């Protein structure tokens, strides 16, 4: 009986990248090949495994992480990358084993006035650890003078809205992303492709 | 940096003309192992596969990591978004860490008259 990837890929609304969602997949069968062969994705990049082998393999756990970023940020969803998404929003570990899958969602996630519901973190005192999640909204102290929870000179609200509008250049359009991590831990391996 | 650059982003033509679209894999440690093109009809969201054949000619230069589509004898019904897809599948150039594909941002084609 088949993995609920449908609940992740086809959710009506995705998370903001700073508040990225994660579904723990277990005890099921997954046709990775129909995903990989689908014309609907613009990015399908597997690290430490071949996409055409996934139907043949089993894992302890698959994590399906999901969020929205702008098209020109999709390259930052990769091991060893730098920039505001990789540093402050969603960070993959150096030894990542998984696939990064993205598609243009301009038709779903942009709005005539601007969609203010998708944000990213623009400032943080340190880089995230791999798979760390920060949903805090404290004013960021950029300078020496104290903010006291008030936006002001060198005192910034740390989240910025993408404000996606349908008329934006395709690099500024919203992309839906799903990261599949394939985890192999001391347990026996319940999450299988059909051919395993 | 690592991207498929697709030119032109937009064109207008008259029917009976032809059009070339050029894609190059820039700033990548990965080899171009295989290429694919898709068409979204103006007003549809389904991506149609485009084969090498008929009014469609598909070429690849692996060494410069470029690939093109030439459409011959353009019709009004050719109007829409064209996407190119670059596959890196050997993932055995030393610094290339991924296997799979990346696409350009597309070409919006308007065919008139
Ligand atoms: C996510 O959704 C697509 C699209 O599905 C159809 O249209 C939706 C709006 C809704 O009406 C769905 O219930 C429909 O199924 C899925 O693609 C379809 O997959 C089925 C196999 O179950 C297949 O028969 C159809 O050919 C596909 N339809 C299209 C339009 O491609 C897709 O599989 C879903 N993704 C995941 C990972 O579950």
């Amino acid at each position: 009986n088949l993995c609920p990837f449908g609940e992740v890929f086809n959710a009506t609304r995705f998370a903001s990248v700073y508040a990225w969602n994660r579904k723990r997949i277990s005890n099921c069968v997954a046709d990775y090949s129909v995903l990989y062969n689908s014309a609907s994705f613009s990015t399908f990049k597997c690290y430490g495994v071949s996409p055409t082998k996934l139907n043949d393999l089993c894992f302890t756990n698959v994590y399906a992480d999901s969020f929205v970023i702008r098209g020109d940020e999709v390259r930052q969803i990769a091991p060893g990358q730098t920039g505001k998404i990789a540093d402050y929003n969603y960070k993959l570990p150096d030894d990542f084993t998984g696939c990064v899958i993205a598609w243009n969602s301009n038709n779903l996630d942009s709005k005539v006035g601007g969609n203010y519901n998708y944000l990213y973190r623009l400032f943080r005192k340190s880089n995230l650890k791999p798979f760390e999640r920060d949903i805090s909204t404290e004013i960021y102290q950029a300078g020496s003078t104290p903010c006291n929870g008030v936006e002001g000179f060198n005192c910034y609200f740390p989240l910025q809205s993408y404000g996606f509008q349908p008329t934006y250049g395709v690099g500024y359009q919203p992309y839906r992303v799903v990261v599949l991590s394939f985890e192999l831990l001391h347990a026996p391996a319940t999450v299988c492709g059909p051919a395993a | 940096a690592e991207r498929v650059e697709q030119t032109p982003t937009t064109t207008t033509k008259e029917a009976g003309e032809s059009l070339t679209i050029n894609c190059v894999l820039r700033d990548s440690p990965c080899s171009l192992d295989s290429t694919f093109w898709y068409f979204t009809k103006k007003g549809a969201t389904k991506k149609e596969n485009l084969s090498n054949g008929g009014r469609y000619a598909e070429t690849v230069n692996k060494a410069s990591k470029s690939f093109s589509l030439q459409i011959s004898d353009l019709r009004v019904e050719d109007s829409g978004t064209y996407h190119c897809r670059a596959y890196s599948t050997t993932g055995d150039e030393r610094d290339c860490r991924w296997q799979g594909y990346i696409e350009g941002y597309g070409t919006i084609v308007t065919v008139k008259s």
